[PDB]
């Protein structure tokens, strides 16, 4: 009749937001070779494949990427199992000993400052009672000048000792698919112009995200997934001057980058089952590690960042760029892996033009850090061994990193200048597409309907 | 460049009322921030992100508005408050707003 | 219908349809709310945390007037003043998702009320099977 | 379970000519069977899905109307290549049942 | 974008009946996409096996063969397998492995077939 | 009543109380139930310990005469000899923690006995819905 | 009969029997579902592994024809394409066992026509107590 | 839900009398009204709880009686104070409801 | 021991009405103790509001204003606050918080009150 019943209804889809944990899976490739020769193996399940990915219809979600949830999961989780892949190894607290160090036998010009030192040093044997005489070749980098003579020591021992990488465990991140929880949903936005907040306007529901590759890099983030047809600036906000801009492209720029010094490992025993790592004799001819790119792709691509870049500061517009202003050595360069061996090369020859309003190859030089202070914590280095051969390795530039400067009182001109800073943005480019949910069924709803009693 | 305009400028009021400063972005939306300074000293925060003010400051001071247009309302003004005021979003910052005894 | 034809049956496959629809595919949303080093606590606390929801939503649906039912009466009039919208408006034109909002406000009346119209009916069917 | 019944079975036309081949159902359907053209032993080209609306592909010679249970297509130009197969399927309920097998 | 099929067609009754479609230039992991085997024995009419979609986990079958067949898909090697166990003599069929288009959400696909292959069982 | 003049209805809220007042406020007891490094394996053992008691305890309500009724009657008749009081004096006067002291010794017959009637009810309701 | 000329009831006691015998002792093995460093991590697991196996086949249990009935009918005749037996050979005969593998292939079209038949009768008793 | 009606509505009597104000309920009460008396800008100063025991701080000028639905205030000897409100207020179920008002 | 309300009350309609009454001389973590808001409007009658009792966490409103109402209560600053959201006109009141003996479980309370906040809504 008109006076309706209340009745309940369970299994409602609706869904509200909210913070939860999540769950890894990854592929079968990555058990085929087995058991900790990269990380995450006895982590977490492999997937099922072809995730069932379900579109739905006239529904607006609300999406947001700056106050979004699982970034920060991600950051927790990288570093975790990085100390879970770093437990086991030798702890090198043997090492720091007085070095008494040299050049290498090179032909050295006064401009050119040199990369190698050749130290030797005393270090324990197997036995605790006999001491060996062993020698090295280390990075300027890495090697500090205690107070003619010249001994030196190792720039971590100040701090804390610090621990050796197994040469085991690789360094190139397989892809993690991040995966829902029982009771929980993952939507992904699938429109090709979003710029990050607001009503998404086609959805649709995912068990699984797809293939995220955790790869770090300071300034220029690499092997990232691409755009749909632009190429998108994405922000937090513009006219604040502290959160970067990341702006993301859709055709790749492919960077060559390539270490020519060929090197020989060496062990040296420590004491019972420590086999420490070192670098042995250069052979070849020593040169100096460097990147390259094409100018034309450069060109081209930095004519389509400008281009999707006036848009939000008038047309009449000059727009130059610049490299780093100061900071340390992880801020300045683009820093990256290549294959187990870290890289610093200093960009200033690529953001480096002004724009108007109306073969060829690019260089770059690198230099070779070998003990790394991967996310600035306190008492923790990895010490990286040293690869065979010459290293070669190419990979996809998509997205760029930068903040402005704070260019005041009314003239045109706005440098943009590259500089990454924080870790979790090169992860934000990765995963600006997913909110997760939480089910809460039980709605209720009026019917013309009463219980028999 | 964003600029800022305050609207009462030098201000010559009576103790124990109500005062309701007001500025104006020339965009809106804004995080808007306010600031009590007293001369030759720290300057001190009052309201951040419009609204909502700090622990360990008094309860009276409360800020309000929205859009392109935000009022400062301090209630009961006491002797404390002889000060300047200043109203900010992030890298500019107002004339200076003071309020004074007569 | 269903098939090359289909308003998609999936996991909250039709969340944007009218709640006309959304009334037969009920039981799609009910049966994936189960299944699912320092890395097994946050696995194993994921799924305990997954079955203690469950079962705070069986518990507090059993108290009112259906013990696992799905679809289920009770005995207390619909207000007016909750939601004042005809039947065919909403059961021919609302999504589900602007149907929560619509009565967010009116929680924590609704299931008071249902909790003591199932109490005063179980003692009610207590003396009226006590009495004969 | 819904069976499906196709009238006529069995005919030969000559050029020029239109043609009709309607089929019923065991319970209502009002919006849902599909046209499938098979020629021998290819695979079966579709003629239309929702029967009302067509495939890029093929030309408005074919059509197909009704409402409810009972539909109906109608060839208006015959063609040489049509001496073939032809079916009705539905896709209210599943599973998917075809039509009885037109030989023209 | 062609779907290759493959499985040879001679073989004993009551025994392991496989066929295996699979796609040339996409991949099956693309969305809403109603895969179908349908089998027809030359001389009788077209008779329908298995239909499912692409993006979800719950499968159909016909329920007057269902103890016989059973479907399978995977998208390792991309394959889309039919399987019959017990097979009798009227199983002897032409088989065509179907991508149809889901019409409410997808107004810009392809609807791909298999050539149809045959399978004689003495 | 309730508020000012109120024998408390909290948690535990008046188990001195009379039966016959405890009879009412019984969702109260039942809906505490559920709720609530080295430290986190506590933690998760004290929360699944609770949901496997709360689960042993819905599995022996079901077998008996009720789903998740809350106030379930059966058929058996009750004895003399386990209690030999009369109706007045344990819903007028005598308390719920008393009640469970004048009966610890028949307890697991009871519940025996409570199979046999379900059991044998429900083979009997099998043979009355099979014969017609 | 029991005792000393019992066929045993005991757990998984009478598993070889035929399935008139088996239809009694029923709860027997319903109540033996629940019960029950780094080692804890492994016992924990096992635990809300089987609190999560014996949740599944409630929710299973409860969208059919009964929410914890344990004997449990519905409204799906059956088929002779299943079984082809008579009723006399499998309750006199044949043991649950192999009873089992005889319609292992005719599992999961049985699930869908209960679901089916459930969902149907739900909403025809929702029309029936609608239009009254 | 439970409505209150309290009668008579506006009064003005003499000093030294005695007046009666009763209340009546929706559904049975037996036990449960208070009493509270409020000036004029102020907050209501409670005559007494349980309709038959008083307040301390309150004289033995003020009473009330009845049992089941009908309650009934008398106050004995009236003084020039009482030119206000005076409100019976259930406390049998949620919510809580005054009565309507009294003016003397 | 007495109850300071506080609040200002002149505002514009459908808005944030939020009131606060707290103790000085005692603490609200003193055991049985209701707790009341009561609105009365000059002209019209005594108008309920809210009451829970000091000691639980189920709170109890009148279903009429429901909507509009919430209530809170907090000992770090031994905060009871009124919120009412989307006012009408028919909120220009005195308000009251009141706490009350329970009395089968106090008879040593002392029958507290708040001074009453006259709130105007143009
Ligand atoms: C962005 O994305 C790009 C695209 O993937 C990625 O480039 C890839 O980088 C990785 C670096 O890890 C390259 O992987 C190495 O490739 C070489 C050469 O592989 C070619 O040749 C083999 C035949 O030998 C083919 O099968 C293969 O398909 C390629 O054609 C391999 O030699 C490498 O394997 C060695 O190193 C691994 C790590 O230690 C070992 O696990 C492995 O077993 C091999 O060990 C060998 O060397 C050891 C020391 O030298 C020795 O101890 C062993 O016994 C053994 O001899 C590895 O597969 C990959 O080729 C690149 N992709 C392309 C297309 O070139 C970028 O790196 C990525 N960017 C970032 C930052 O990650
Ligand atoms: C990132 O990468 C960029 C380029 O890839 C680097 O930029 C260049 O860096 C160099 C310094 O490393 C800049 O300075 C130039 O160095 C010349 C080296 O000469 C040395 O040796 C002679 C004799 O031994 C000395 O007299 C001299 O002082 C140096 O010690 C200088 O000769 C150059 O001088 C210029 O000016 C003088 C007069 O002022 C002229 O006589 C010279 O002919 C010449 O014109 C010059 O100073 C160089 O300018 C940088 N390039 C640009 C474009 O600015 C970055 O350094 C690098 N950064 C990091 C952190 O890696
Ligand atoms: C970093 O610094 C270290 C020092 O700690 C350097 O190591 C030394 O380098 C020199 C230069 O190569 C080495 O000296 C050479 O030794 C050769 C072999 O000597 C070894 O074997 C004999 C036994 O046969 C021992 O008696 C001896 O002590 C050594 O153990 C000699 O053959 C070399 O002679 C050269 O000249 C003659 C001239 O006729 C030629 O015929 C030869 O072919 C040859 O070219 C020379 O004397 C020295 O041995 C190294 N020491 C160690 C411990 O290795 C590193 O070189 C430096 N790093 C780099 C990269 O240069
Ligand atoms: C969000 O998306 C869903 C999914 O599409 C959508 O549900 C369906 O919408 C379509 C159109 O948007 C509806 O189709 C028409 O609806 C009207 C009125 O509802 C009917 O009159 C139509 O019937 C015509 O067609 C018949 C056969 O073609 C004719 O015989 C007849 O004479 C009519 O001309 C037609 O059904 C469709 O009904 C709904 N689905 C359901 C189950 O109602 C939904 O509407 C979208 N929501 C919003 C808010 O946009
Ligand atoms: C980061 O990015 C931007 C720019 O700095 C800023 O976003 C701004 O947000 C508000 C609301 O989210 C937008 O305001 C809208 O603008 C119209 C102008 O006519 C107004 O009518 C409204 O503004 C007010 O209205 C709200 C109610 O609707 C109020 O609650 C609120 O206080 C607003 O002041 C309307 O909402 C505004 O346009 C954007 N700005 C831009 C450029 O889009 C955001 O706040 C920045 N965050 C920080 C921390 O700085
Ligand atoms: C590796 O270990 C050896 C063994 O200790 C080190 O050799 C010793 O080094 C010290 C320097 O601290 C030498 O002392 C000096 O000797 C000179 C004469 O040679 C003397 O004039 C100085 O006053 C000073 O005392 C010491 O003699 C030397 N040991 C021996 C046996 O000669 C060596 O330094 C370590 N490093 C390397 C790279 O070999
Ligand atoms: C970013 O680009 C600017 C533009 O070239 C760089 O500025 C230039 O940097 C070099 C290196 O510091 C300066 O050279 C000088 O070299 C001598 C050699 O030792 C040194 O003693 C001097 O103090 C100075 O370093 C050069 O003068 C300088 N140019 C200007 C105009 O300042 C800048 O370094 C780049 N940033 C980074 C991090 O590379
Ligand atoms: C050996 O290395 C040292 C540094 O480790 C070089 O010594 C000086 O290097 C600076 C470069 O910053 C030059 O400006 C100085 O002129 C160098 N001093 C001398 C005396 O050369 C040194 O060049 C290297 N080679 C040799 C043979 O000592
Ligand atoms: C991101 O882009 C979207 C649309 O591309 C912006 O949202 C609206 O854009 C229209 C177009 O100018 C404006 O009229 C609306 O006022 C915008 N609405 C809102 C809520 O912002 C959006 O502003 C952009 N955001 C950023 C941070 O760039
Ligand atoms: C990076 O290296 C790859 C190969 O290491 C280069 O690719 C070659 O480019 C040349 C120039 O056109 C071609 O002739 C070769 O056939 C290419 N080989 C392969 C395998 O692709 C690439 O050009 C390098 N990048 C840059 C910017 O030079
Ligand atoms: C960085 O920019 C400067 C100018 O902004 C470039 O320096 C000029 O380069 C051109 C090209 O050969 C020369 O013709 C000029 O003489 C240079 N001027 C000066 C003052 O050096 C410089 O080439 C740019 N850096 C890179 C790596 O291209
Ligand atoms: C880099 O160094 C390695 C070893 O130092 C060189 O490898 C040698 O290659 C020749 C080629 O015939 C082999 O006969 C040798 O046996 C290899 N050496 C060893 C120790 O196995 C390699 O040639 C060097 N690479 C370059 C580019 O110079
Ligand atoms: C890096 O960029 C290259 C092209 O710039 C990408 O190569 C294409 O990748 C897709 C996906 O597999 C293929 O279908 C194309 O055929 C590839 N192009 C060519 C010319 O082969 C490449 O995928 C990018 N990513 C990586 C990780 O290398
Ligand atoms: C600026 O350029 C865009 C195209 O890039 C155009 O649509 C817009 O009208 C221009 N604005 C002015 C003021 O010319
Ligand atoms: C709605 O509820 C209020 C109190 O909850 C009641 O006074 C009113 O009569 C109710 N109206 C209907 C139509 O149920
Ligand atoms: C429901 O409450 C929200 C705040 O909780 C309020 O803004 C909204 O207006 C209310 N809904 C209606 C229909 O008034
Ligand atoms: C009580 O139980 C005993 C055995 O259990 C039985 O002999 C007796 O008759 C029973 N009495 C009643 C009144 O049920
Ligand atoms: C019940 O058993 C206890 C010991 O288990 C015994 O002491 C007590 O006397 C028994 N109760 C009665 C009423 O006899
Ligand atoms: C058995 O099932 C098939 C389809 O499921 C049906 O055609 C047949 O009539 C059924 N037979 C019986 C006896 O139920
Ligand atoms: C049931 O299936 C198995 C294989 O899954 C098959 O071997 C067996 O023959 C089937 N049962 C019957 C009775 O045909």
């Amino acid at each position: 009749a008109e006076n309706l019943w209340v009745t309940v209804y369970y299994g409602v889809p609706v869904w509200k937001d909210a913070e939860t944990t999540l769950f890894c899976a990854s592929d079968a490739k990555a058990y085929e070779t087995e058991k900790h020769n990269v990380w995450a193996t006895h982590a977490c399940v492999p997937t099922d494949p072809n995730p069932q990915e379900i579109h739905l219809e006239n529904v607006t979600e609300e999406f947001n990427m700056w106050k979004n949830n699982m970034v920060e999961q991600m950051h927790t989780d990288i570093i975790s199992l990085w100390d879970q892949s770093l437990k086991p190894c030798v702890k090198l607290t043997p090492l720091c000993v007085t070095l008494q160090c040299t050049n290498v036998t090179n032909n050295i010009t006064d401009d050119m400052r040199g990369e190698l030192k050749n130290c030797s040093f005393n270090m324990t044997t197997e036995l605790r009672d006999k001491k060996q005489k062993v020698y090295s070749l280390f990075y300027r980098l890495d090697v500090v000048q205690i107070n003619s003579n010249k001994e030196y020591r190792l720039i971590n021992c100040n701090t804390s000792a610090c621990t050796q990488a197994c040469p085991k465990v690789s360094f190139e991140p397989i892809p993690i698919h991040y995966c829902a929880p029982a009771g929980f949903a993952i939507l992904k936005c699938k429109d090709k112009k979003f710029n990050g907040t607001g009503p998404c306007p086609s959805v649709s529901t995912v068990q699984c995200t797809h293939g995220i590759k955790p790869v770090v890099s300071t300034q220029l983030l690499l092997n990232g997934s691409l755009a749909e047809e632009e190429v998108m600036i994405r922000s937090e906000n513009i006219t604040n001057n502290a959160k970067n801009i990341l702006v993301q492209f859709n055709t790749p720029v492919q960077i060559n980058c390539t270490r020519p010094n060929n090197n020989t490992r060496k062990s040296i025993r420590i004491g019972p089952g420590q086999a420490f790592y070192a670098t042995g004799d250069i052979i070849g001819d020593i040169r100096q590690a460097h990147c390259n790119v094409s100018k034309a792709t450069w060109n081209e691509t930095l004519g389509k960042v400008v281009k999707q870049l006036r848009k939000h500061f008038g047309n009449n517009t000059i727009i130059r760029f610049a490299n780093s202003s100061g900071g340390d050595l992880e801020v300045t360069t683009h820093s990256f892996n290549c294959g187990g061996e870290f890289f610093y090369c200093n960009t200033s020859g690529l953001f480096n033009s002004t724009w108007i309003s109306n073969n060829d190859s690019i260089t770059l030089p690198c230099r070779i850090k070998q003990i790394i202070n991967m996310w600035q914590r306190i008492g923790q280095c990895m010490y990286a061994p040293p690869i065979q051969g010459v290293i070669r390795c190419v990979s996809n530039i998509t997205g760029l990193i930068l903040t402005r400067d704070g260019g005041s009182t009314n003239s045109t001109t706005e440098t943009f200048r590259p500089g990454g800073g924080d870790m979790r943005d090169n992860w934000r480019s990765e995963l600006y597409k997913y909110k997760v949910v939480k089910i809460e069924p039980l709605g209720v709803a009026p019917t013309r309907c009463k219980r028999r009693v | 460049e964003i600029v800022l305009t305050q609207s009462p400028g030098i201000l010559s009021l009576s103790p124990g009322e109500t005062a309701t400063l007001f500025c104006k972005a020339s965009q809106g939306g804004n995080a808007m921030t306010w600031y009590q300074k007293r001369r030759g000293q720290v300057p001190r925060l009052l309201i951040y992100d419009t609204s909502r003010r700090a622990s360990g400051v008094p309860d009276r001071f409360v800020g309000s508005g929205s859009g392109t247009d935000f009022f400062l309302t301090i209630n009961k003004l006491d002797r404390e408050d002889f000060a300047v005021y200043y109203c900010q979003q992030f890298e500019f910052f107002g004339l200076g707003s003071e309020l004074e005894v007569h | 219908a269903v098939g090359i034809g289909a308003v998609f049956l999936g996991f909250l496959g039709a969340a944007g349809s009218t709640m006309g629809a959304a009334s037969m595919t009920l039981t799609v949303q009910a049966r994936n709310l189960l299944s699912g080093t320092v890395w097994g606590i946050k696995q194993l606390q994921a799924r305990v945390l997954a079955v203690e929801r469950y079962l705070r939503d069986q518990q507090l649906l059993g108290i009112w007037g259906c013990s696992g039912k799905l679809i289920c009466c009770t005995n207390v009039p619909w207000n007016s003043s909750w939601s004042n919208r005809n039947l065919s408006e909403i059961w021919d034109n609302m999504t589900w998702l602007q149907w929560d909002k619509e009565i967010s406000n009116y929680t924590q009346i609704i299931y008071g009320l249902l909790e003591e119209s199932q109490n005063q009916q179980e003692k009610n069917e207590q003396d009226l099977l006590a009495l004969d | 379970d819904i069976q499906m019944t196709q009238s006529p079975s069995s005919l030969s036309a000559s050029v020029g000519d239109r043609v009709t081949i309607t089929c019923r159902a065991s319970q209502d359907i009002k919006n849902s069977l599909s046209w499938y053209q098979q020629k021998l032993g290819k695979a079966p080209r579709r003629l239309m899905h929702h029967s009302s609306t067509l495939e890029t592909g093929v030309p408005s010679r074919f059509s197909g109307s009704g409402y409810g249970t009972e539909f109906t297509l109608s060839i208006n130009s015959l063609q040489p290549e049509d001496i073939a197969a032809y079916y009705c399927q539905q896709y209210e309920d599943f599973p998917l049942t075809f039509g009885g097998g037109t030989q023209v | 974008v062609q779907l290759v099929e493959s499985g040879p067609g001679v073989m004993k009754p009551s025994e392991t009946l496989s066929l295996i479609c699979a796609v040339s230039g996409d991949t099956i992991s693309s969305p809403y996409y109603f895969w179908s085997w349908v089998r027809q024995p030359r001389g009788k009419g077209l008779e329908w096996i298995g239909g499912l979609y692409s993006n979800t986990m719950d499968v159909y079958y016909n329920p007057s063969l269902q103890s016989r067949v059973t479907i399978s898909r995977d998208t390792s090697k991309n394959h889309f397998s039919l399987k019959v166990t017990s097979v009798t003599d009227t199983d002897t069929a032409v088989y065509y492995c179907a991508r149809e288009r889901v019409v409410a959400h997808n107004y810009y696909g392809l609807d791909l077939w298999g050539q149809g292959v045959a399978v004689t069982v003495s």
